[PDB]
């Protein structure tokens, strides 16, 4: 009914380990935060912000409309200020 | 024809129903 | 005291089935929550309540059951004084904090048991005569206060009446019927369509007087049990223990939860129109009124209009013969209300006044209720399931009725819960099958 | 020799066996629930499907989704390194990259699955009658997240990782294949339904035919983990369904068999019928039925009725449903009942 | 004779009966008798109904050009809506049929009946010294037939909207409610396929598990089954080797490893979710849909942006709009 | 794609004279107009007749002109028929109706100005949804 | 006993731990964005 590892109860009640978390467990929490909140995250995965669905006249979608040249395509489609 | 296919697939099962129900193998205990 | 070894933590309660001392303290703590809420949830509702705006478009399900019992409220149930509410829900919000001061003590400081420290208060499960004497006290509390509505309604104010002569307004009841013909008469109503029982109480002269009868009835029988004991079929019938009696109020509370939620979503009287929503077929048929006064307008005659099925547009027939509105409005036939009523004739919706005798109110009163019909989404978005999000609000007749429906369903499933265990517990198998003495194996095979 | 040492290493005995299965399974198992949980949050549908997909767009749990491809992709693997992304991550992930993702590397992490199954078993010395039960949801997976739109024009029309997105997977089913009128999926139901009814009908069977083995109520810690005597009274359950329901089980080696059967069984006459809804070979209509509804206005049955209900949705969905198509549906020629 | 009420209720109690007779089984089997052969009877030689009370009649017998699968029992005219209509309420058997008059005598019977089946199922578990609780599983499918067949009739007004007797009269009701209160998109109809999902789940993983960890006592040509005799008093599956198994497959406190604990949670996953999913219709029976996510998400100047809520959405207007025909009237769909 | 002051520029009157509204203004007549108006008029329609719409065109072609701030504002104070040869102020709201309808009596000008503003706003943003019905959403 | 402290466990745990709080971080803070 055991294994080498160290009993979770243990581990989540000792000192140490909050010692340690009460630091990681934030950090990451304010990383992520700030992954939102400096608009990298809109960078880092080509999603479109509030203001870049469409352009401020057009009503069109961007559709991509050939696999190929897809990626030339989408490029295309930020040009027009989307 | 059809209606004819139906009610007798229909019968059949009712049928078995039956069968099933009163003409089983008794479960016998232990000494099986 | 108790722990482990007399039952699990997640059946913890069940522990204090024989300790009334501490079972005092949770139905007095228990008590002081529902007292609470209500008095918490009273000035909630009115820190947000708007005045000139409809009560049904904010949510309360609270201050239009005080509006009903003629409370701050006026002519068309225009709201006058918002002091009541505030009163109603300060004052409960008080006792909370007087009740749940005993809760604590009865059941952390006080007396663990009663029997010893007051013959009286303690009680035995299986004493028949202490249960129907403690069920006797409380058969008078509840009389009484059958006797508070009455005495409001008849003196110290009154109750909201929408079928009031000049329109909906509060009103003195001086007249309450006590006519048993009459009263138990509701009793003895098909549930169905049309014929509603209970349910199908349209004026508060039956309302007060039904609580006249009630409320002496239950005082009567209240002194009944006090001076009384159980026969000798109530005996034989019935399975006398904690869990047992619990069960029997279980399944009671249940059809009543089932009752309540057809009383909020049918009648108009006792649930007015004005603070709570209009009722399903009080917003349907608004629609055919209102169209019907449109085209009207527009140079139609209504009386002989063909509809795509050939039934009738506007106006048809009831199985029966009455006039009633077209379309699937056809299954709402039942529908009366106040707005309505000056248009239907003695065979039904009279062609004559509803070609010349619409008033103005009546108009816009369909339109109202047309455009405020109990159809909402679970995120309050008024409407159709593929309406657009904008209009904020889901009818209060729409929040209760499925609310205190799955109570009530529950509740059935604690009554058929809790009754089994008690025949169970009582000839003494709700822990398992005897492994020596195996019933099943001293009867005969069937096979 | 290093093989019989890494082997040894592999299946200690840990807190989470890892094995030579977990060689597979858990490099694609993260990079699956993973790669949904990327796009969950930060990848977008805009370019793909003219969607928001992602928390980081405002959409919340139900409405999130990772997107298929758009139809110009046709059935592209849609590899980063591929002719298509060129390498290029961002692009990948506008071109809906993250869903060949999902389903290639999920497709192994099942296969993976499966293989420990069978690889733990083995260890213990059980029967492998696990692996067999598994290979329902196996099937599932693999006619409908690949097969079908295989037969399709595109990974497009497959069923986009989501809440919501799976809804209207369903209701496209309905308006385009009748997919409810297909016997094949009929047997589904009738399996996955009765399957929920044998779980919970034993259950409350046994917990309700227990001998007493404990003086307290609370039956749970009154049992035998070392075996022993059966916990509960098969005798009594028997007699018990044989006078309420006439019939009942008498084998718990059967019992249990049919608790595998019959969900197993049904699982796998659902994957075939949508094996042929990727030909589109449906179960749409009766030629019976539309002969005399077109000769006769007025036989009508509750058959006609839902073909209607097709028609509604396949005109009003379709263009929004199928970006790519450009319709353009005038209101006149929209399809509608009276008043509404 | 002892006395003839006595013996009488001796042999309706009597647990020598091949199927109990109980006391609920008095009401029980004459309600499921007259049910069942007006249903037979319906199903293959009735005429067709004017469900929609608009003077269209459908048919859904045999005889009247149905199969199994198109074949249904169609509800009352919606002419009727909650009226009670008794065969002693039609001037005739020919206008009976024509307003769906078998359809009530059908639900009422049937509801009725399979409730003292419930009862019954306690009555039994009583008179064997077993525990109770068996109908209490069995109050959740219950409890679902009386949301379809009852409780949305109420809520909505019409006996004509309950979920007709039919397999494609099944999918009928399911399209439309879909359309009017989009169920998928509500907690409760989730919970229920959670429910059921996690049911069969469950049901092939104990049935996969059990079977799989069999003791040896069968030669190697011959049926497994046989290694087990009715009546037996050790176990015939090493529990213990099982959750060995899959204590390993997941992780070791993930696993169960008291049967008892375990059969628990195999009755109550499904019975729990399926109370929810026949509380869903009892809900919903009132207008209080499923979440409305229409034009949530909009861009920084106005446009609305769509999500797979939208697309939900246009499939569940071709269903409003294409539904009951020549039955509206009027702009608004309320009742 | 945002929502600039060159959209929020509205006609103020019939003599082609115009006026500009804020990100105050509009968020403020949105809220307002889901207040005392989307009851009936949700997304540019009329459930109670559907045969007129807040269409800017149907405004247009309004007698008198109601495209236009000055036409509305006057609207929600003394509403007519389409033709206007009719007063319908008691079974429409309206200022000058306000103890028929509750919701009309915060209203202030301001108040009406908002609405007035959103009802023209709205269709250069939305187009052809906030005219249409169920067939655009 | 003396118990280790990184062992495969650890990995594991951490894998779904360490990204699972920089996403609830993420998301935390789009619940702030608007227009
Ligand atoms: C008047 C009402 C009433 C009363 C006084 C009791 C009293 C009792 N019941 Mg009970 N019961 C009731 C109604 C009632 N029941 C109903 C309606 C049902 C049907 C669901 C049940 C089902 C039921 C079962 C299945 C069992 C009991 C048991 C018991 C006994 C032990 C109490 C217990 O287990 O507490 C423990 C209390 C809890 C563990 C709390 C449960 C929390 C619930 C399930 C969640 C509620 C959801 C909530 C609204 C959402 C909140 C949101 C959250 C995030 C905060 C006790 C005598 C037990 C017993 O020993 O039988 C005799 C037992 O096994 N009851
Ligand atoms: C309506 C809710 C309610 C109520 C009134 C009670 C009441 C009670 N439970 Mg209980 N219980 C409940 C819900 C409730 N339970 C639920 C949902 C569960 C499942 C988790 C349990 C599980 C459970 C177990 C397992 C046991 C009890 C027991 C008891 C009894 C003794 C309490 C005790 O040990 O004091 C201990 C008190 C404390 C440790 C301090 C708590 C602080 C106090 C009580 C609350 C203060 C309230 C408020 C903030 C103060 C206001 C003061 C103001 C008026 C001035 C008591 C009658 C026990 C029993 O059978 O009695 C012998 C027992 O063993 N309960
Ligand atoms: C039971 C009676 C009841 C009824 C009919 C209402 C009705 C209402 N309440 Mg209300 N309320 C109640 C009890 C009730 N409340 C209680 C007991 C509390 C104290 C916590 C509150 C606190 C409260 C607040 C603070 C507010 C309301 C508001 C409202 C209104 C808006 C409804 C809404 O948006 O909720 C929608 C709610 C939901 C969708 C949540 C549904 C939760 C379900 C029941 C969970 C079921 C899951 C189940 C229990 C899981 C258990 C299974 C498990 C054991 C396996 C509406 C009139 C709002 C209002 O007035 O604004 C206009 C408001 O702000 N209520
Ligand atoms: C369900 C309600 C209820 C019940 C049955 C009891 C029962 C009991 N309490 Mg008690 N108690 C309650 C609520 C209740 N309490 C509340 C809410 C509080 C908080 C204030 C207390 C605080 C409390 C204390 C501090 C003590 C008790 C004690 C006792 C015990 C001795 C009897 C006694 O003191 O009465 C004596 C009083 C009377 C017989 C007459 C009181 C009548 C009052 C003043 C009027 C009540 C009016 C009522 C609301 C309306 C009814 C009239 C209507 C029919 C027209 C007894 C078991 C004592 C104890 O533990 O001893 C064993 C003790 O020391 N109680
Ligand atoms: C909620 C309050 C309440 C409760 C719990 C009780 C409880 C009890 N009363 Mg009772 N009683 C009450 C109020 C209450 N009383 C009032 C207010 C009065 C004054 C009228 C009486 C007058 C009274 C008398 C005269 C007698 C009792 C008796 C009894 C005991 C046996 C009851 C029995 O076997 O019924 C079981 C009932 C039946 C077997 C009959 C079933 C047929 C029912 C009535 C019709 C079907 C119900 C249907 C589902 C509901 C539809 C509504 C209907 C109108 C259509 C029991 C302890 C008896 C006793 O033991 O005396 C001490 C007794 O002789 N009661
Ligand atoms: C063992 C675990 C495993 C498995 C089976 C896969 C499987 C896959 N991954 Mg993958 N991946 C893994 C772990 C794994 N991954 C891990 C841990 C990560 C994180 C770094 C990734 C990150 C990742 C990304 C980012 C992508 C994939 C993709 C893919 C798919 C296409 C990859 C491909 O073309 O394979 C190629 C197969 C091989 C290279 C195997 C070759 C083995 C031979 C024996 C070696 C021969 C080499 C030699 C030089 C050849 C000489 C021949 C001579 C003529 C030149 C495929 C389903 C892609 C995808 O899903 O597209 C939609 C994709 O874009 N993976
Ligand atoms: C593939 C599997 C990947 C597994 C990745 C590791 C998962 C880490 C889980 C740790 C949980 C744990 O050990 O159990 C935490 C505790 C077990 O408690 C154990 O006690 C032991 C005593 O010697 C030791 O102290 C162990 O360290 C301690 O974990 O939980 C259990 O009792 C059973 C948990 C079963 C959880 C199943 C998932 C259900 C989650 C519910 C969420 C719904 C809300
Ligand atoms: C009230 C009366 C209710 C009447 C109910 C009628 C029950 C139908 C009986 C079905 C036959 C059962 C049978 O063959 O197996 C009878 C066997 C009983 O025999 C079993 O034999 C096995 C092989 O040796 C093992 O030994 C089992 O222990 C032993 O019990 O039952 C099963 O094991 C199968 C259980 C599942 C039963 C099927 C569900 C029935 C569903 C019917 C739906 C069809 C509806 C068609 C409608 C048109
Ligand atoms: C036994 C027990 C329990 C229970 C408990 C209870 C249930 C309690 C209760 C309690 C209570 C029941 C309490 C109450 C309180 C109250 C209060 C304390 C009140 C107050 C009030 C006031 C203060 C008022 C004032 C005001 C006004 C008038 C207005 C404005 C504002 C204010 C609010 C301020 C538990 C489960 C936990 C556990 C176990 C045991
Ligand atoms: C894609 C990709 C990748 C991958 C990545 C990863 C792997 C990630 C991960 C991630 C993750 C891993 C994440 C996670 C997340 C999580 C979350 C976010 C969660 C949440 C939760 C919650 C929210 C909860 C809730 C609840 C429940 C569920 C139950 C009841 C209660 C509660 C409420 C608590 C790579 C780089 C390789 C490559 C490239 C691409
Ligand atoms: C089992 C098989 C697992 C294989 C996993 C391979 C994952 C790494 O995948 C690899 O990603 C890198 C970027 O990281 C891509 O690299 C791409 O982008 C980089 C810049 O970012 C360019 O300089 C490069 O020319 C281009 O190919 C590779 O084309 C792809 O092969
Ligand atoms: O029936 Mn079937 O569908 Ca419930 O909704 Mn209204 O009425 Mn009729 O319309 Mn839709
Ligand atoms: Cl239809
Ligand atoms: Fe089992």
């Amino acid at each position: 009914g055991t294994t080498g590892e160290r009993p979770f109860s243990d581990i989540i009640t000792s000192v140490r380990y909050w010692v340690i978390h009460s630091i990681t467990i934030p950090a990451l929490f304010i990383a992520g935060w700030l992954f939102v909140s400096t608009g990298l995250a809109y960078d880092v995965f080509g999603t479109p912000r509030p203001d870049s669905y469409y352009a401020q006249e057009q009503r069109s979608i961007p559709l991509v409309t050939d696999r190929f040249e897809a990626k030339q395509q989408v490029e295309t489609f930020l040009e027009q200020l989307k | 024809m059809e209606t004819i296919t139906y009610v007798f697939i229909f019968a059949c099962i009712i049928a078995l129903f039956f069968f099933a129900i009163f003409f089983r193998e008794p479960p016998r205990i232990t000494k099986k | 005291d108790q722990e482990s070894s007399g039952f699990a933590w997640w059946a913890g309660n069940a522990r204090l089935i024989n300790l009334s001392g501490k079972l005092l303290g949770a139905h007095v703590a228990h008590a002081g929550l529902i007292v609470f809420w209500a008095g918490a949830m009273t000035l909630f509702e009115l820190a947000h309540f708007i005045p000139e705006k409809p009560m049904y478009e904010q949510g309360l399900i609270l201050i239009p059951h005080i509006a009903t019992l003629g409370w701050g409220v006026g002519p068309g149930g225009e709201v006058v004084d918002t002091f009541p509410f505030f009163v109603v829900g300060v004052v409960h919000l008080i006792s909370s904090a007087v009740l749940g001061f005993g809760g604590v003590y009865h059941a952390i400081r006080g007396p663990e048991t009663l029997e010893e420290y007051s013959s009286f208060f303690g009680y035995d499960w299986k004493d028949k005569n202490k249960m129907t004497t403690i069920l006797g006290f409380h058969l008078i509390v509840l009389g009484i206060g059958a006797l508070l509505l009455v005495a409001k309604a008849m003196f110290f104010g009154g109750l909201y009446d929408t079928w009031a002569p000049g329109g909906g307004d509060v009103r003195v009841i001086t007249n309450p019927t006590l006519d048993p013909r009459v009263i138990f008469g509701y009793l003895l109503k098909s549930p169905f369509g049309g014929e509603g029982w209970i349910v199908s109480v349209n004026n508060l002269e039956d309302v007060v007087g039904g609580h006249i009868w009630i409320g002496l009835i239950c005082i009567a029988g209240g002194i009944w049990h006090i001076l009384t004991t159980p026969f000798g079929w109530a005996r034989r019938a019935f399975i006398w223990s904690g869990e047992a009696y619990l069960s029997y109020s279980l399944g009671a509370l249940s059809m009543m939860g089932f009752i309540a939620t057809c009383f909020v979503w049918f009648n108009n009287t006792v649930y007015p129109s004005e603070f709570y929503g209009p009722t399903g077929p009080e917003a349907s048929q608004a629609q055919a009124m209102t169209f019907l006064i449109r085209d009207q307008k527009l140079g139609a005659n209504v009386g002989s209009a063909q509809g795509p099925t050939g039934l009738g547009k506007y106006l048809m027939r009831s199985p029966t013969g009455e006039i009633i509105f077209g379309g699937e409005t056809m299954r709402f036939w039942d529908f009366r209300g106040p707005w309505l009523e000056p248009l239907r004739g003695p065979n039904g919706l009279d062609l004559n006044k509803i070609k010349n005798d619409i008033q103005p109110w009546q108009e816009r009163r369909a339109a109202e209720y047309m455009t405020h019909a109990p159809l909402g989404s679970l995120n309050s978005v008024g409407g159709v399931a593929t309406e657009i999000n904008s209009v904020n609000f889901v009818s209060p007749r729409s929040w209760l009725a499925t609310s205190h429906f799955v109570l009530a369903f529950f509740f059935l499933v604690g009554h058929l819960w809790h009754a089994g265990r008690a025949r169970a517990a009582a000839a003494g198998f709700e822990k398992g099958i005897d492994r020596e003495s195996e019933p099943v194996l001293s009867m005969p095979s069937l096979d | 020799g290093w093989f019989d040492i890494l082997d040894d290493w592999l299946k200690r005995d840990r807190f989470v066996f890892v094995g030579w299965s977990g060689i597979l399974l858990f490099p694609c198992a993260y990079l699956a629930l993973g790669g949904w949980l990327t796009g969950t949050t930060f990848v977008t549908s805009w370019y793909t499907h003219g969607l928001a997909s992602s928390y980081l767009e405002g959409c919340n749990f139900l409405t999130v989704a990772v997107s298929t491809p758009a139809n110009s992709m046709g059935h592209s693997l849609l590899l980063l390194w591929g002719p298509e992304a060129q390498g290029d991550f961002t692009r990948w992930c506008q071109l809906g990259g993250l869903w060949t993702f999902i389903a290639l590397h999920g497709a192994f992490g099942l296969i993976g699955f499966m293989l420990r199954q069978f690889e733990i078993a083995r260890l213990v010395g059980v029967r492998p009658y696990n692996a067999i039960a598994f290979s329902a949801p196996i099937a599932v997976f693999v006619s409908v997240f690949l097969i079908y739109p295989l037969g399709q024009s595109s990974w497009f029309f497959a069923p986009s990782f989501g809440v919501a997105a799976i809804f209207r997977f369903l209701l496209f089913f309905q308006g385009f294949h009748n997919w409810t009128l297909n016997p094949f999926h009929m047997m589904g139901v009738a399996g996955v339904l009765g399957g929920a009814l044998l779980c919970a009908i034993h259950g409350a069977t046994v917990e309700n035919t227990l001998f007493q083995d404990g003086e307290g109520a609370s039956t749970f810690r009154a049992f035998n983990p070392t075996q022993a005597e059966e916990t509960y009274s098969m005798v009594t359950a028997n007699r018990f369904w044989s006078q309420i329901f006439g019939i009942a089980f008498s084998n718990k080696r059967w019992l249990h068999f049919f608790m595998l059967f019959v969900p197993v069984t049904g699982l796998w006459m659902s994957a075939i019928g949508v094996v042929g809804l990727a030909l589109n070979l449906r179960s749409y209509d009766f030629i019976s039925q539309e002969i005399r509804a077109a000769e006769d206005p007025e036989f009508e049955t509750f058959y006609t009725k839902n073909l209607l209900l097709n028609e509604g949705i396949r005109a009003w969905m379709a263009p929004q449903d199928q970006p790519h198509e450009n319709f353009v549906f005038p209101e006149e020629v929209l399809p509608r009942g009276n008043a509404l | 004779s002892a006395n003839l009420w006595e013996r009488f209720c001796n042999w309706v109690t009597s647990t020598d009966n091949r199927l109990y007779v109980g006391w609920f089984g008095v009401i029980m089997i004459p309600t499921l008798l007259a049910a069942t052969i007006c249903f037979v009877i319906a199903f293959i030689a009735a005429p067709p109904v004017d469900i929609d009370g608009i003077r269209e009649p459908v048919s859904g017998s045999l005889l009247y050009g149905n199969n199994i699968i198109t074949g249904a029992v169609v509800p009352s005219s919606n002419a009727i809506g909650l009226h009670f209509y008794p065969i002693w309420e039609a001037a005739s058997l020919d206008e009976w049929l024509y307003n769906g008059g078998p359809y009530q005598l059908i639900i009422f019977h049937f509801l009725l009946g399979a409730s003292c089946y419930m009862g019954r199922q306690w009555e039994l578990s009583y008179r064997l010294g077993m525990r109770p609780w068996i109908c209490v599983a069995y109050s959740a499918p219950l409890a679902s037939a009386f949301a379809v067949f009852l409780i949305y009739p109420i809520g909505q007004g019409s006996f004509s909207d309950g979920m007709p007797l039919g397999i494609s009269g099944t999918f009928n009701f399911m399209i439309v409610f879909q359309a009017e209160h989009n169920i998928l998109m509500h907690p409760f109809h989730q919970l229920g396929v959670a429910g059921v999902f996690g049911g069969a789940l469950f049901c092939a993983m104990h049935g996969s598990l059990v079977t799989s960890s069999l003791i040896r006592e069968t030669t190697e040509t011959e049926s497994a089954n046989y290694g087990y005799k009715f009546g037996q008093e050790e176990e015939t599956y090493n529990i213990v080797a099982a959750h060995g198994y899959f204590g390993r497959l997941i992780f070791q406190y993930a696993s169960f490893n008291n049967s008892r604990s375990l059969h628990f949670f195999l009755a109550a996953w499904p019975v729990v979710g399926v109370w929810f999913t026949a509380l869903g219709i009892s809900t919903m029976a009132f207008n209080l849909n499923g979440f409305n996510f229409n034009h949530s998400v909009i861009d920084a100047k106005g446009n609305v942006i769509n999500t797979w809520a939208d697309i939900i959405n246009r499939a569940n207007l071709g269903m409003e709009v294409m539904h009951e025909r020549n039955a509206h009237n009027f702009p608004l769909d309320l009742a | 794609a945002e929502l600039t002051p060159e959209v929020l520029t509205v006609p103020l009157n019939s003599e082609g004279k115009t006026i500009t509204l804020t990100e105050k203004q509009y968020l403020e007549g949105k809220r307002l107009f889901q207040y005392a108006c989307a009851s009936c008029h949700v997304g540019g329609i009329t459930k109670t007749n559907p045969s007129l719409d807040l269409r800017t065109e149907t405004l247009a072609l309004a007698t008198p002109p109601r495209d236009n701030i000055e036409g509305l504002v006057d609207y929600m104070k003394n509403p007519t028929t389409y033709d206007g040869e009719q007063e319908i102020a008691e079974v429409h709201p309206s200022l000058r109706s306000a103890d028929i309808f509750p919701k009309m009596r915060n209203l202030t000008e301001k108040d009406l100005v908002a609405i007035a503003g959103h009802i023209l706003v709205e269709p250069k943003i939305l187009g052809d949804k906030w005219g249409g019905g169920k067939v655009y959403y | 006993v003396s118990y280790p402290i990184f062992t495969v466990r650890w990995v594991a745990v951490h894998t779904l731990a360490v990204p699972t709080i920089f996403f609830l971080g993420a998301i935390a803070a789009m619940q702030f964005i608007q227009r």
